[PDB]
RNA sequence: CCACGCGCCGCGGCGAGCCCGAGGGAGCCCCCGCGGCGGAGCGAGCGCGAGACGCCCCGGGCCCGCCAUGCCCCUGCGGGCG
């Protein structure tokens, strides 16, 4: 008869194995365990989850944005959580070492073009397993279209968008119509 | 699959999950989406604003080919040339010879201005070009010719 | 490595060990004292 | 997300099932 | 990458065939396991019941106050246009608009077939799959075979290249099926075997026959056939010709570029073995003892661990 | 038939479960409803020198 | 005290003596260390978490 | 239960792309195979058409349209710059 409700606020589900059913996949996070369980680093800490996020959660870092997240330190490798691919907008880009899960064919010819070395992310734990010089980076979550008609759209604080044509003048025209 | 689903799991729980006091009742409230101004107006109106009501001017049969208008930015008009020339054109500079993109072949009709071209002499050749493409495109060196 | 035991466990046991016993003396006379402190 | 937001559906009802003058097809005869 | 050996009907001809890359693209299971069930499920044959399936019949209810309970019912009073009834219209009746067929997109469907290629070649994964390989001496079996229309020739290459034991248990089996399959027209179950897959060199004749064998072009290897019951791992022999041409076949899908290689567990487990990541690892805090509570006053020791100066009192 | 009408019975403990949630920090101080003039002056002159977001 | 009052038809309260304080903490005294309830059989536990407010020892 | 419309969600392939469409192929599970969907929005329409930042997330600041308006001016109730 412990009345334990008042000091907590119920548990939190969280991802703690990536339900991928790629074994590749798998493997990299259960060797990014097995190193953060040794060493509390926390970019170790950070490449499990990443990892472990959702196929919708990790996205897209296009080279264009890469080049210029990295356009004061190109030396520094940059470990992208999920699928690097290129976007012919930045005609020249310059020399970068990126550890990503994927990249696309045509992304691996600018950066092997730029003299640049896109390394996979087990040649990153064979070489460094801390993360010494590199910065773990991540693209807009927020992009997803999905993400921008989530909401209310209708009340006025929301700035959302409806789903739909509606073609329909009730509603539309400012906060008096309707 | 049908082995896989809520519904096996619930055989053997009474109404299946639909509730006891108020069960699964033929169309319960309405058939189709009845209700739009009277019973279900808050749910119309708090995610779907605008579902009644004439706004536009009618065409009564548009003529969709006419409408049609796609567009290129400013931007992704260098990325059309492939890279055998891609490399040549850029390294090269030079009027004499500068690279002619006709992007009514490459299947655009205007060119729009969202970035900026890389600082290479380029002629366009487009239906229609617009005031913020042609402003950046001639400061490059670019001109930009209407084509037929 | 795993001189740990050796380092500053038996020793750092010995030093709470051996300073308990100072403490649990001079405490005790603490509480000697509230029987008389306050009745004289 | 049974109501909350969901697009108004573009499906017009199904027509003639019961009787009607075969409104369905099949595309099994395809392989053959 | 080390050139297969061909090996001929009797002994290896001198013959080296180097590894097409097809090989090396990694075993994904799940992959080749959503491509499969998928595929398999492609090839079926509508079953439904008839549209008029008890709705022939005429029922108008009897109604309550009749004492009846309330059905439809037929002139004298019978059950029917009921699930629950005998003679009634189940109530959802089946339907021959299903899905049957699961597309697939053209990229998966491909990825799988070389995914299941190279499991062939990995020759641990064939055993796994209840193949008796002990015997054959190089896999892929590349056996070259000018041509064989005579069955027993055929018998005479799979015989000394030691596929004779897998033939064998194919013809051992030929059990009659369980339940109620055998009415359905699949009385004998023969267990699946080898497979060998040919490039103009006719091989038709004279294996097709045999039990457990199944002969296939390189330029079409169905699914099915590569994985048999959606496991990876065929015993494959290859004639000369089709081996040769694997890497041929694989560049005529126009913008089909081979997916890249994995890293296996082991060498993933080699690069935490290795002592680059072992320097990275450093000692944790050491486990704070737990124990258990017994009174320390039942107990000098107790009284001791608690206190070293208060156990010391009763003298 | 005649029924209940309202009563804010068990409303309260509804509420408090993990309510009283603070209304967020953006906007505790947002610029909705503010003088029309102090936004223009905040927004140039911020614009120039240090908080030099324009090019 | 305040807090008390308030909530007292439920509890129940007085001053300790040292032999109470004594027994409760040494017959039925557990240990929060990490979020268990290790048992402090021993005096080496008290030192390894309180050992920074200067409480070497249980005594 | 099955179909198809929808809204999310978890995977698998690929990536400014992606697409076993109907079909054609001596092929059947294999090869080739468009419209389509995105990639740019906003405005009733004439139509006009986003750069400036940022690990992410949140704001802030800006830019695009629809509006008003002040100036300047070309080819001109047209263009520019606020």
């Amino acid at each position: 008869g412990i009345d334990l409700k008042t000091g907590i606020k119920k548990r939190k589900v969280e991802r703690k194995e990536p339900k991928s059913p790629n074994p590749y996949i798998r493997l990299l996070h259960n060797a990014f365990k097995v190193v953060y369980e040794n060493t509390g680093e926390d970019f170790t800490k950070v490449l499990t989850k990443r990892l472990c996020l959702s196929k919708t959660n990790r996205p897209v870092l296009s080279v264009s944005r890469l080049a210029h997240l990295m356009h004061k330190r190109e030396d520094k490798i940059a470990v992208v959580a999920s699928t690097v691919t290129n976007d012919e907008r930045l005609v020249t880009i310059p020399r970068m070492t990126i550890c990503a899960l994927k990249f696309s064919a045509t992304a691996r010819s600018r950066i092997e073009k730029a003299g640049g070395r896109c390394m996979s992310f087990d040649e990153l734990l064979a070489e460094k397993p801390t993360g010494d010089n590199c910065v773990l980076l991540q693209g807009r979550r927020s992009c997803r279209a999905v993400c921008k008609k989530f909401g209310s759209p209708g009340r006025p604080n929301s700035h959302v968008k409806p789903k739909g044509e509606h073609k329909g003048r009730r509603g539309a025209r400012g906060r008096h119509s309707w | 699959p049908t082995r896989i689903r809520k519904s096996r799991k619930r055989r053997g729980h009474r109404q299946m999950g639909y509730g006891r006091v108020g069960g699964h009742r033929k169309h319960p409230s309405g058939r189709g989406k009845a209700g739009g101004l009277q019973h279900k107006r808050t749910s119309f109106d708090k995610y779907h604003p605008g579902y009644f009501g004439k706004l536009g001017m009618r065409n009564y049969h548009v003529r969709r080919n006419i409408e049609y208008n796609p567009t290129i930015n400013i931007d992704k008009i260098w990325s059309l040339i492939p890279e055998e020339q891609r490399d040549g054109f850029l390294q090269r500079k030079s009027t004499t010879e500068a690279p002619v993109v006709d992007v009514t072949r490459f299947g655009f009709f205007k060119v729009l201005g969202r970035g900026s071209l890389p600082q290479c002499p380029i002629i366009i050749k487009a239906r229609y070009f617009s005031s913020d493409a042609e402003k950046k495109l001639r400061e490059v060196g670019g001109v930009p010719l209407l084509v037929p | 490595s795993a001189a740990e035991r050796a380092t500053e466990k038996e020793k750092r046991a010995a030093l709470v060990k051996d300073h308990a016993v100072k403490s649990a003396q001079v405490y005790a006379r603490y509480y000697i004292d509230l029987v008389e402190s306050e009745k004289k | 997300a049974m109501g909350r937001n969901v697009a108004f559906s573009n499906m017009r009802r199904y027509k003639c099932t019961n009787k009607g003058p075969n409104l369905i097809k099949n595309w099994f005869n395809q392989p053959a | 990458n080390p050139t297969v050996k061909v090996f001929g009907p009797t002994g290896t001809q001198v013959a080296e065939l180097p590894r097409p890359k097809v090989f090396n693209v990694p075993l994904r299971p799940d992959i080749i396991n959503f491509v499969h069930t998928q595929l398999r499920k492609c090839l079926r044959t509508p079953y439904a019941v008839s549209r008029y399936a008890g709705v022939q019949c005429t029922a108008h209810s009897w109604g309550p106050g009749r004492a009846v309970a309330r059905l439809p019912r037929k002139h004298g009073g019978i059950g029917a246009y009921a699930n629950f009834a005998r003679g009634g219209h189940m109530a959802h009746p089946t339907t021959v608009i299903r899905r049957w067929c699961r597309k697939v997109n053209l990229n998966q469907r491909r990825y799988a077939v070389a995914s299941a290629l190279a499991a062939s070649a990995n020759a641990a994964l064939v055993e796994a799959r209840g193949h008796r390989i002990a015997d054959v001496p190089s896999i892929p079996l590349v056996v070259d075979t000018d041509n064989v229309t005579k069955t027993k020739d055929a018998l005479a290459i799979i015989k000394a290249v030691g596929v004779l034991r897998d033939v064998e248990r194919c013809k051992d089996s030929r059990h009659i099926r369980a339940g109620r399959g055998k009415m359905r027209n699949r009385r004998y179950i023969t267990r699946k075997g080898p497979l060998v897959i040919y490039n103009t060199e006719d091989v038709a004749r004279g294996f097709r026959n045999l039990p457990g064998v199944d002969l296939c072009h390189v330029s079409s290897i169905r699914l099915l056939e590569l994985a048999p019951g959606s496991h990876p791992g065929r015993l494959i022999l290859w004639t000369k010709s089709a081996f040769a041409s694997l890497d041929d076949v694989y560049a005529a899908k126009q913008n089909y570029t081979l997916p890249r290689s994995c890293i296996t567990q082991t060498d993933i487990e080699r690069i935490l073995q290795s002592d680059a990541v072992q320097k990275t690892f450093v000692p944790k805090r050491d486990p704070l003892v737990i124990e258990r509570k017994v009174d320390p006053f039942s107990s000098k020791e107790a009284l001791a661990r608690l206190d070293p100066s208060g156990t010391v009192m009763p003298k | 038939a005649k029924l209940k009408n309202h009563t804010s019975k068990n409303q309260n403990r509804k509420d408090h479960r993990n309510g009283i949630k603070k209304p967020k920090k953006s906007a505790y101080t947002s610029h909705k409803g503010m003088c029309p003039k102090y936004l223009r002056n905040l927004r140039r002159s911020r614009a120039n020198d240090p908080r030099q977001s324009l090019r | 005290l305040n807090a008390l009052r308030i909530v007292d038809h439920y509890v129940t309260y007085g001053e300790p003596t040292v032999e109470t304080i004594r027994n409760l903490i040494y017959k039925r005294g557990f240990a929060k260390v990490n979020g268990q309830r290790i048992p402090i059989v021993d005096n080496n536990l008290i030192d390894e978490q309180l050992s920074k407010h200067n409480i070497l020892c249980a005594e």
